[PDB]
């Protein structure tokens, strides 16, 4: 045989294993699962993987939480030295409370995590100085944020919905400028065209939350009216709100059609009502970082804190954790009033 | 079976092809050719020789400058990290200048690379298409070629030189990446409402999926015939043969109308052109005459009614 | 070593090295530019960048 | 602020793609009218009635061809005159099909048997006026490329296995190196060609395979006027007669198989 | 009426079904049995489109909108007003479909040609094929299938592809476009390239291979050959519409997820995994 | 077993067994530099980002 | 050095240098103008 | 072992050699300076990293 041809059979041959590597080692497979949300032949619906979706349940059962003590007595306030926010608990739930915290945010640490073990009023930790903000910013999204955390049912969240039994929640982000580059005249490092994370790992801009989650920069970028005149957005501004949205699918484990009609992303005539809940969910995201998580920046250790060294921040995954609602839409906080009041 | 004709196992070698005598004053050939077997499977199987003219040498030059512009700022991006840079190549890119510059130059970190490549690259297809020109006319054969050429050149020219002069930002055209230029594609149907409303829009892809129909058809029609010798095409247009008329009434017979041997390829040349001169007008047209083609599909009846299956909703940006 | 052109082509070999010489010296001449200290136009101290995401200029 | 508006309803997209209508209804006339310059005007069951149909047949248009071997003007004034084919009409009717006649329905020229009435000449080529498609016994500078078959000395078999002769040479194109005929001595000492596209080397059996004939069809095939040059008719001739089996060898290949 | 040389090609055979019965010509078209019965499926799929639409609220051409069953429907066969008419189009498409590929078939046999053509259309069917019962099928609900709309089944697919978020990372759409737009590049070359040898400047002569095979070897180094070229015009055109059939199955059925996110296995490969 | 080549062409072996060494090389000191443990130029990596944030417009 | 116009073509020397030192030349022009400190026609910021 | 000459050309041995080497110097040379360590251009510390525990 013509050695041309060898070799040609056998970069053939190479290419059919490699790409045989590939897609066996990479694709799903038949049954999938489809919830149709839309009308007929519109394809607005959302497909689901049982085998994921069975491996998702698992990790998002709701583990169960101690009965509710009696209210009257002693409340915390009176009996304890430094209780700055649960002041009207009584001792009983006051101490429910207490376990409940450490199984859902250091099961491992115990009391010890948040606690001089011989001195409970006191706050050398750090743990305890942010454990004080995070009961603040639990009680302010139940009471104030309800339009999103109980849109449709009185879900709420607790510290099990962003911690899941660890001190550092799963899903957070920094400020990104993006990857190391040449300096000089290189072109700069503009958060764009490398492999972005956040961005179902795409060359879209890699840092979508820092201008929309934290600043409130425009999200819309299409123009209200058939002709020209009214919209000056640019391509370059669509890219960071394609980013963000790839953000969402991941977060909430949806895609697209969930929010939006393709044929007008800003139409809101056509859009499903978990599009107003989003918009409620940018606003919330916005007031936690700038108002909680972004003050707490000097209380965090510096190995706590980012490359630029701002504070760990919130975003959509870091309750939903990839499911359209938070566990399911199964509620923590009916058994807690006290985390659903601001003091 | 018959011999389908797939690939040719049977070859011959006959003396090297060095083409027609050129005009005085032309340079001579470059290369020495020669007979591989592979390609003589699936087609011909003399590889050269070459002509590198002015047109050529200099489209070379230019275009090599640009494609160095290109992967040392590829290869910058990743702060010269050769693993790096294999693991992120569909991912990197040579951006467009910020938004701020508009139609000036931009600093070289901020668009000026990007700027200066697609001048050497535009220079370059430009002196290309010189090439493919002077060429044709030294064998003595049309400039259909080039003016194809030019129509594909065209829709090159709207995306990245003259739609960001109309408006008035260099911004608005593709980075010079594999990703990132499919990301700028997406995002440029985002921005302008959906462009598969864009009526320029949906001829070019009737003409693309018609180029495609038209050379299965065409190329299944001529291998249909190959044992008539339907594949010597300009003969068959000259004088006529059974190849001829056997794949004229092929077609005839079929959906009662049919091409010659000549005028197929006119057809094939004209929707393959149609392609890229529907597509540059499409893309010229958006953002400055129309700035959401969905809304703009609306105003002119063709948005399908669609129902809502969902409750009424109401913009949260208007009661806040 | 006079006895290793009669192997080698001088054409070959001369457009070979001028062509690799000029896209090496291109190449080093060019990471010197992506570098703050060795840039020797704008000198060590880069530029402020400009905002990518921003509207068009109107 | 409506920018591109020209009435309240008629926006400048819109007229740019009723201009481009316009063009493309006058494109698709002027494609219509270049594929009316080959078999126009239609012929009908009356012995002086044509149609041209809509649109109609273009201006003629002349080829200058090489080696002094005229011109040709496209539609032609006066059509070529077609082969004497014998067939017998299977009903009278408009649309009716015929039944090609004679022992031998490959030499009928009917159906799949028909040809054009080429050049008799052959097909030069453009630097010499030589002829284009030449025996390798002429045309000593062209050698089989060895790692493929060599298909001289092999049987050529019919598709019912029988064997009809030999094949002694290779006939190449002279233009682009290729081979596009197999010469073959046949048991009744003819030397007929047969058409590379219709021939399957089988180099493990050192056959020469035709599914289109039976071996003793080939035996009729035709032969060229003389031997060192086919022209451009008798390259017809030879692939209608070879083609034409793959419809008229056996009666079966001409019914309905199902 | 008949091209003035088409009398003497109008034998009788080469039939599949049916033989002599349905074997005779309407004008320029031959009938054959499958003739029949892709008349039959074009016209009563035709008709049924029409009443489909009179039952909808509007007889715009570009708005007509005919869509397929609820998902809930499964595999069954929907009420002729909830989608039971797309499925009887469906099937009329499909039956159409095939008959003109047949069709095609027997007017080859009869002609003496290869079958190239009809095995290039069959990859056409096969792409239709995928779209609204190979895929609906792995999904198990007719309505996955695109609507019969001139501008709605735009919307299908416009819609079809954000459920994936980024459509362009799909690896078989990256191959099938690759071969479109190729084929594109390949047919403008090839019919310049035939056009300017037949059609040179007023008063030359007309050029042959000498030319055609000199003119890209002087700009690009090789001439594949005029049978290279009708062979690549099919390869290139065949494999879109197969990889088109590919880069579909696999979405949905074989990936649940955004396309980008696949390339990870890239990303992630030990050589340069982070 | 010297008789391994009266059967194979020693110039094709030495160069394939040329190219597939260096290729294997070049995996196996790829692989080791993209570790943690066995990166020998500066260990761990580390992620370096840009020293400042793009400004928003 | 005079037998270098020996082995070398002197019409495909020129113009590949002719080629070369236009681009070049235009590639610092350009360069410069996207200094700050260097271009000339807006001046420094 | 010089009876390898007489069995692979030196003109094709000496230019994929020759390109081979090149190749490999670039690939060293552009692997160090994207360390941080080893960059003998701009130096050390060019970018911003977290602080570790
Ligand atoms: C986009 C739009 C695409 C639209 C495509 C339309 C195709 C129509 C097919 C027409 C068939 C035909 O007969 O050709 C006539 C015509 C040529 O006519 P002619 O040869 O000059 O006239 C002959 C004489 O009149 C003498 O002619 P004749 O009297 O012999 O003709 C008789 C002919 C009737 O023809 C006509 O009378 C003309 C009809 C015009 C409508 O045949 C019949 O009588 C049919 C009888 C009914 C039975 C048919 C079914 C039987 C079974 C067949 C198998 C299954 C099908 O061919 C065309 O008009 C083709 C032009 C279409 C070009 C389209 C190019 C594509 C554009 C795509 C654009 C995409 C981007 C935008
Ligand atoms: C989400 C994305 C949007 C979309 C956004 C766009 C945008 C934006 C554009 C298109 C365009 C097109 N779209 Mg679209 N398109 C969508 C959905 C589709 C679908 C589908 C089934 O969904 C299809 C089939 C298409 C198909 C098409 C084509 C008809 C058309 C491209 C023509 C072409 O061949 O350009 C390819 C050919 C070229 C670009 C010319 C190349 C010629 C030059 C000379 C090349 C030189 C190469 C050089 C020498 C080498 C340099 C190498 C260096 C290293 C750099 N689109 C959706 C709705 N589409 C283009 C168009 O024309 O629209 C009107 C276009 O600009
Ligand atoms: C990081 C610390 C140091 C440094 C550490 C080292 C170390 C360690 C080494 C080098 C070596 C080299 N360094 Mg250093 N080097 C540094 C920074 C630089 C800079 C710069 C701009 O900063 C430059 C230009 C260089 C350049 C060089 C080269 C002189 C040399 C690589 C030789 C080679 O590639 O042969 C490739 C080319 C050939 C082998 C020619 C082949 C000849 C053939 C066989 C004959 C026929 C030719 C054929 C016909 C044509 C094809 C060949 C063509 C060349 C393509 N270094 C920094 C400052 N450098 C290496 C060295 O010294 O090697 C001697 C080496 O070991
Ligand atoms: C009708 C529209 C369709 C079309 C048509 C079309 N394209 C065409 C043509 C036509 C008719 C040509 O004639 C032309 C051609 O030449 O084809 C063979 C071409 C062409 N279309 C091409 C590509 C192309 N076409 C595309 C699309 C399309 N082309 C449409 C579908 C696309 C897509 C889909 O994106 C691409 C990518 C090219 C293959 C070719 C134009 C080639 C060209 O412009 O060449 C110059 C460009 C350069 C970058 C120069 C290259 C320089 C070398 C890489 C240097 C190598 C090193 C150097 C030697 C070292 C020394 C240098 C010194 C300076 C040191
Ligand atoms: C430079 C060259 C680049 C081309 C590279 C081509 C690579 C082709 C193979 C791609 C493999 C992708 C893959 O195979 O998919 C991965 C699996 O890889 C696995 O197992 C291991 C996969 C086995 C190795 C594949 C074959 C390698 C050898 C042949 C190479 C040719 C996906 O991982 P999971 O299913 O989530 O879990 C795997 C578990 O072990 C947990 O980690
Ligand atoms: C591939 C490059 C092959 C090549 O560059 O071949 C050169 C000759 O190119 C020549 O004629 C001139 C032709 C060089 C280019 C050949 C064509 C390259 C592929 C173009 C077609 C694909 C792209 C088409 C669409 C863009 C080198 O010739 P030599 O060194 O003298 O001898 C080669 C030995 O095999 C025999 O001596
Ligand atoms: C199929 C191939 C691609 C077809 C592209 C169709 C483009 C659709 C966009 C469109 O519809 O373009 C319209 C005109 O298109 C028209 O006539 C088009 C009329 C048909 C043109 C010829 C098509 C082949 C026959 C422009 O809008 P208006 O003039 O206000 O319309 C008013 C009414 O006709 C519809 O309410
Ligand atoms: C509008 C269409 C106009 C078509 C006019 C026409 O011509 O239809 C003819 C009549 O068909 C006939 O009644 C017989 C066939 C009846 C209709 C065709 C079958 C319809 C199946 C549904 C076709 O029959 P032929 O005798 O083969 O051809 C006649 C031509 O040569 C006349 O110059
Ligand atoms: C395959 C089995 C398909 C069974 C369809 C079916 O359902 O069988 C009956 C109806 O079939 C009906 O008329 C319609 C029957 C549809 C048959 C579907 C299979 C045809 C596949 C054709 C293409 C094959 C290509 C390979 C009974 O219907 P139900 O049980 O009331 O439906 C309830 C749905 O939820 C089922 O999903
Ligand atoms: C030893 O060298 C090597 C290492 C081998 C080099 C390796 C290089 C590599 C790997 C390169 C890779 C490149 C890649 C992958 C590129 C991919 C590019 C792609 C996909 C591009 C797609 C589309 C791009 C388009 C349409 C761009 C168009 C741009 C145009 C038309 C610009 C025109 C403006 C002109 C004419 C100007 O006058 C303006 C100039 C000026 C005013 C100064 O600036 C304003
Ligand atoms: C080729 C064979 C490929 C078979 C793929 C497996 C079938 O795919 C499977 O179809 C069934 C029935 O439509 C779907 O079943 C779903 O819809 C049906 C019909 O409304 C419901 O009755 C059922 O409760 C629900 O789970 C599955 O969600 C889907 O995963
Ligand atoms: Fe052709």
């Amino acid at each position: 045989m013509n050695t041309g041809v060898q070799a040609a059979l056998a970069a053939a041959a190479v290419a059919a294993v490699a790409v045989a590597g590939v897609v066996f080692g990479t694709f799903e497979r038949p049954p999938i699962e489809t919830v149709q949300r839309g009308a007929r032949g519109l394809a607005m619906s959302e497909l689901y993987n049982p085998r994921f979706l069975a491996e998702t349940r698992a990790e998002n059962v709701v583990p169960a939480s101690l009965p509710r003590l009696p209210d009257v007595g002693l409340k915390a306030g009176e009996v304890y030295h430094n209780v700055q926010v649960l002041k009207d608990v009584s001792v009983g739930n006051f101490t429910r409370l207490m376990a409940s915290m450490t199984t859902w945010v250091a099961p491992q640490q115990g009391c010890g995590y948040c606690h001089n073990t011989n001195n409970m009023a006191s706050d050398a930790k750090y743990t305890k100085v942010v454990a004080r903000r995070m009961i603040q910013m639990v009680q302010h999204i139940n009471q104030d944020w309800k339009v999103h955390v109980m849109a449709n049912a009185p879900t709420g969240v607790v510290c099990y919905t962003c911690h899941r039994g660890n001190p550092v929640p799963k899903n957070i982000w920094f400020n990104n400028p993006g990857p190391l580059q040449a300096g000089g005249y290189a072109e700069a490092e503009i958060g764009k065209n490398h492999p972005a994370p956040f961005a179902n790992n795409s060359s879209l801009p890699l840092d979508p939350f820092t201008p929309f989650l934290e600043h409130a920069e425009n999200i819309r970028v299409q123009a209200t009216q058939a002709l020209p005149g009214t919209d000056n957005s640019s391509i370059k501004q669509t890219y960071w709100t394609y980013a963000l949205m790839a953000s969402f699918t991941q977060a909430l484990g949806v895609n697209c059609t969930y929010c939006h009609d393709s044929r007008l992303w800003e139409s809101w005539d056509m859009a499903p009502p978990q599009r107003v809940t989003a918009w409620y969910g940018i606003r919330m995201v916005r007031d936690l970082n700038n108002n909680f998580l972004d003050p707490l920046k000097t209380t965090f250790p510096d190995y706590r804190r980012g490359p630029l060294g701002d504070s760990p921040k919130v975003w959509c995954a870091t309750c939903h954790n990839g499911v359209y609602k938070p566990l399911f839409g199964k509620s923590m906080v009916t058994t807690f009033p006290e985390l659903t009041k601001v003091s | 079976p018959e011999f389908q004709n797939v690939f040719t196992r049977v070859q011959v070698k006959g003396p090297v092809h060095m083409g027609v005598p050129l005009p005085r004053g032309s340079w001579a050939r470059t290369g020495k050719p020669f007979h591989l077997y592979l390609l003589g499977l699936i087609g011909d199987a003399q590889i050269g020789p070459i002509y590198l003219g002015f047109s050529g040498v200099a489209s070379i030059i230019f275009g090599f400058i640009a494609i160095e512009i290109i992967g040392f700022n590829m290869l910058a991006s990743v702060d010269w990290s050769v693993p790096e840079f294999f693991r992120q190549f569909f991912w990197l890119a040579l951006e467009p200048p910020a938004p701020k510059y508009g139609l000036g130059l931009a600093p070289l970190a901020e668009g000026g690379w990007w700027g200066m490549a697609g001048f050497f690259l535009t220079a370059s297809i430009l002196l290309w298409w010189v090439r493919m020109y002077r060429r044709a006319r030294a064998l003595g054969l049309g400039t259909h070629t080039a003016w194809a050429f030019a129509s594909a050149i065209f829709l090159y020219l709207s995306l990245g030189f003259i739609r960001p002069i109309l408006m008035g930002c260099w911004c608005e055209a593709p980075p010079f990446g594999i990703f990132p230029h499919l990301d700028w594609t997406a995002a440029f149907s985002l921005r302008y409402g959906n462009l598969f409303y864009n009526p320029f829009h949906m001829l070019s892809i009737a003409f693309l999926y018609g180029s495609a129909v038209l050379f299965a058809m065409h190329g299944g029609t001529v291998l249909a015939t190959t044992r008539f010798g339907g594949e010597r095409e300009v003969e068959q247009i000259t004088d006529r043969g059974t190849a001829g008329e056997r794949a004229m009434l092929f077609w005839r017979w079929t959906m009662g109308f049919n091409a010659t041997f000549e005028s197929i390829h006119r057809w094939g040349w004209w929707f393959a052109v149609l392609v890229t001169l529907t597509g540059g007008i499409g893309i010229l047209l958006t953002g400055t005459v129309v700035d959401n083609w969905f809304l703009w599909g609306v105003k002119h009846g063709i948005a399908a009614p669609w129902p809502n299956v969902f409750p009424h909703v109401v913009d949260p940006a208007l009661l806040a | 070593m006079w006895r290793m052109w009669l192997l080698f082509d001088p054409r070959r070999i001369l457009v070979a090295l001028g062509v690799f010489l000029f896209v090496l010296a291109l190449l080093i001449h060019f990471i010197l530019l992506s570098t703050d200290r060795f840039n020797w136009l704008d000198g060590p101290h880069r530029g402020a960048v400009a905002a990518q995401m921003a509207p068009l200029p109107a | 602020m409506e920018i591109g508006a020209i009435t309240q309803q008629i926006d400048a997209a819109q007229l740019v793609l009723y201009t481009f209508w316009l063009f493309f209804a006058g494109l698709i006339i002027y494609l219509r009218m270049e594929d009316k310059r080959e078999g126009y005007p239609l012929v009908t069951e009356i012995p002086g009635k044509f149609l041209e149909g809509f649109p109609p047949m273009p201006a003629p248009k002349t080829f200058i061809l090489t080696h002094n071997q005229g011109t040709v003007t496209v539609p032609r004034a006066v059509p070529r005159a077609e082969i004497e084919y014998k067939a017998e009409p299977c009903a009278a009717w408009p649309g009716a099909p015929h039944e090609p006649v004679g022992p031998n329905k490959m030499l009928s020229g009917a159906g799949p048997s028909g040809y054009a009435l080429r050049f008799d000449t052959p097909e030069p080529t453009f630097d010499t006026g030589v002829p284009r498609m030449a025996p390798m016994r002429v045309a000593t500078d062209h050698v089989f490329d060895e790692d493929g078959p060599n298909p001289i000395g092999y049987d050529l078999v019919g598709f019912d296995g029988i064997v009809a002769g030999k094949i002694t040479d290779a006939w190449v194109d002279r233009e682009e190196s290729l081979v596009r005929y197999l010469e073959a001595k046949l048991t009744n000492d003819k030397s007929i060609l047969v058409p590379m596209p219709l021939s399957r080397v089988k180099d493990s059996t050192g056959q020469v395979l035709l599914a289109s004939l039976k071996g003793e069809q080939v035996l009729e095939a035709p032969t060229l006027a003389n031997p060192d040059q086919v022209t451009l008719r008798e390259e017809d001739r030879i692939a209608a007669y070879f083609a034409s089996g793959h419809l008229y060898a056996t009666q079966a290949r001409q019914e309905s198989i199902l | 009426a008949m091209l003035s040389f088409e009398p003497k090609y109008r034998t009788r055979g080469g039939t599949l079904i049916g033989g002599d019965l349905f074997d005779f010509w309407v004008g320029p078209l031959w009938v054959g049995f499958f003739g029949v019965t892709a008349a039959f499926f074009a016209i009563l799929g035709t008709l049924l489109i029409v009443w489909a639409a009179a039952l909808g609220p509007t007889w715009n051409i570009w708005r007509i909108n005919i869509a397929p069953p609820d998902i809930s429907y499964g595999l069954a066969f929907a009420p002729l007003r909830e989608g039971g008419l797309w499925q009887l189009i469906t099937v009329c498409a499909c039956g159409a479909f095939v008959s003109w590929a047949l069709r095609q078939v027997e007017i080859a046999r009869k002609l003496g040609m290869g079958l190239h053509i009809p095995f290039a259309f069959s990859f056409a069917i096969l792409a239709y094929f995928t779209l609204v019962v190979f895929r609906p099928l792995l999904m198990g609900a007719w309505g996955y299938g695109f609507p019969y709309g001139i501008l709605s089944h735009l919307d299908w697919v416009s819609n079809t592809g954000y459920q994936y978020l980024h459509f362009h990372y799909n690896p078989a759409h990256m191959i099938a476009i690759s071969f479109f737009f190729t084929n594109a590049l390949a047919l403008a070359l090839h019919g310049s390239l035939i056009l300017s040898a037949a059609n040179p400047p007023k008063g030359e002569v007309v050029k042959g291979a000498e030319q055609e095979n000199g003119y890209f070897r002087d700009v690009i180094g090789y001439s594949i050959g005029t049978l290279g070229i009708h062979r690549l015009g099919v390869f290139l055109a065949v494999s879109a519409a197969f990889w088109s059939a590919v880069c579909i199955i696999i979405s949905g059925p074989f990936w649940t997820r955004g396309w980008p996110e696949w390339w990870s296995w890239w990303l992630n490969l030990p050589m340069w995994s982070h």
